[PDB]
């Protein structure tokens, strides 16, 4: 039903290149490739034989080897995605869809400033702020269902070309504080805790 | 863009039609059903060459009713839901019924649930940036939260002075279960803004988060003493504060 593809998942730095392949075990006719960022499916390139690039990407299709590879250089977050290859076999007329790769590319986090803070409601409730670590700190759920934690997320401020990790938490019980928010996680020794 | 699919989220209950639809790109007129699954899977479900069926699957052909009429919407319709049809429903439009390259849609997700008694909206906050960190960093971030809905059919967005913006946003990729280990739990979702502190610290600048619910239609009935849940945006909000 489907076509093998390679690597399953990745995670590249930023300014980093790889490469994704799909293996096909008939002779195609041509290939496409998508990514998905909840995102749309966004054509990257079709193609019958010899290869296309576009920007950072390229991508190149050989029936007779029965492969085709995507290669992508100087990774940027805007990268980040799952990538299917999908062929047209020969024999069948019909479009197989490769198994995907899971792209996930890390900010370069230039001067890290991890620290967590306390932000209050606009309108006595409050969340708590992780946020300013490198790519090399890891945000754990918490073991009680009571108290909320996001997984890491990057946001990249165009205008200053900065980007930065961040996760939230939050929660009801009279026991939660920011200083103790993230205590599941092994964060830095210098994370910055005001007040 | 190019192919325009509706709704982007569904839900329904199980044995209700669940109907979408899908404008192909202009210019061409092969049309093409996918289903996929949470495993990357997609099962080819139907194509159209204009208005006639050029292949499809005896599932589709007794489980659904699709039809590409002269200047309308293409459509795909559940005739009797159930559970096992929550998918995500891709269209795609091509020049050919082979040896032509798709263009996909945003899709509909299709949930299929039990009771819609279940379905709720999101309510909405927004924290204001810690003056600490505006002090350490320079930096602003609002966090916005939305929780207790139900189903995880939303879409966030910030605007800025009545612009939605994109520069210095992140939204979890996932709206997380605010009860885990149980079924129908409710849930909820955050994301991060992050502006210079001057431009926080203009009370003339507006801030505002932004969260479409898909929920229930005016045709679905309701006779819960609670407000009807259906489809709608829920938003908060805040403006810029000096030192």
């Amino acid at each position: 039903d489907q076509v093998e593809q390679s690597p399953s998942a990745l995670s590249l730095h930023e300014g980093t290149g790889s490469a994704l392949r799909c293996n096909f075990t008939t002779t195609m006719r041509a290939v496409q490739w998508f990514r998905k960022n909840r995102g749309s499916l966004i054509n990257l390139f079709y193609l019958a034989s010899g290869t296309k690039e576009n920007g950072r990407l390229k991508s190149a299709f050989d029936s007779k080897e029965r492969y085709s590879t995507l290669h992508i250089r100087d990774a940027q977050l805007e990268d980040s995605g799952t990538y299917f290859c999908a062929a047209e076999a020969s024999n069948t007329n019909k479009v197989v869809f490769g198994t995907g790769t899971r792209l996930q590319v890390l900010p370069n986090i230039q001067n890290p400033d991890p620290a967590v803070y306390q932000l209050r409601d606009s309108k006595d409730k409050s969340v708590c702020l992780f946020t300013d670590f490198d790519s090399q700190t890891n945000v754990s759920q918490s073991k009680d269902s009571d108290v909320y934690i996001t997984d890491k997320c990057v946001l990249d401020m165009r205008s200053m070309d900065f980007k930065s990790n961040s996760a939230v938490a939050w929660s009801n019980k009279s026991d939660f504080a920011c200083a103790n928010a993230f205590n599941n996680s092994i964060i830095p020794e210098d994370t910055f805790f005001p007040s | 863009m190019k192919v325009i699919q509706t709704p982007r989220y569904l839900v329904k209950g199980q044995g209700q039609k669940a109907k979408m639809r899908c404008i192909p790109e202009k210019g061409h007129p092969v049309v093409f059903w996918y289903q996929q699954n949470k495993n990357n899977e997609f099962k080819f479900l139907i194509n159209f060459q204009n208005q006639e069926v050029l292949q499809q699957i005896d599932m589709t052909e007794k489980r659904f009713s699709a039809e590409c009429p002269s200047n309308s919407p293409c459509s795909l319709e559940i005739q009797s839901s159930e559970a096992g049809d929550s998918a995500l429903y891709l269209c795609a439009s091509s020049l050919n019924n082979a040896n032509s390259d798709y263009t996909f849609g945003s899709g509909t997700r299709l949930l299929v649930i039990e009771d819609l008694k279940n379905v709720f909206p999101p309510e909405v906050a927004v924290f204001e940036p810690s003056e600490a960190e505006i002090s350490h960093t320079q930096k602003a971030t609002l966090v916005c939260l939305a929780t207790g809905f139900y189903p995880d059919h939303v879409e966030l967005s910030w605007w800025v002075n009545g612009k939605e913006v994109h520069s210095g946003v992140c939204t979890d990729p996932q709206p997380l279960k605010e009860q885990p280990a149980l079924n129908d739990s409710r849930y909820a979702l955050s994301s991060r803004l992050r502006v210079s502190a001057t431009f926080w610290q203009n009370p003339r600048n507006h801030f505002r988060c932004q969260v479409q619910f898909y929920g229930l239609s005016e045709n679905d009935e309701w006779t819960q003493d609670r407000a009807k849940p259906v489809t709608q945006i829920v938003s908060a909000e805040a403006w810029g504060r000096a030192d």
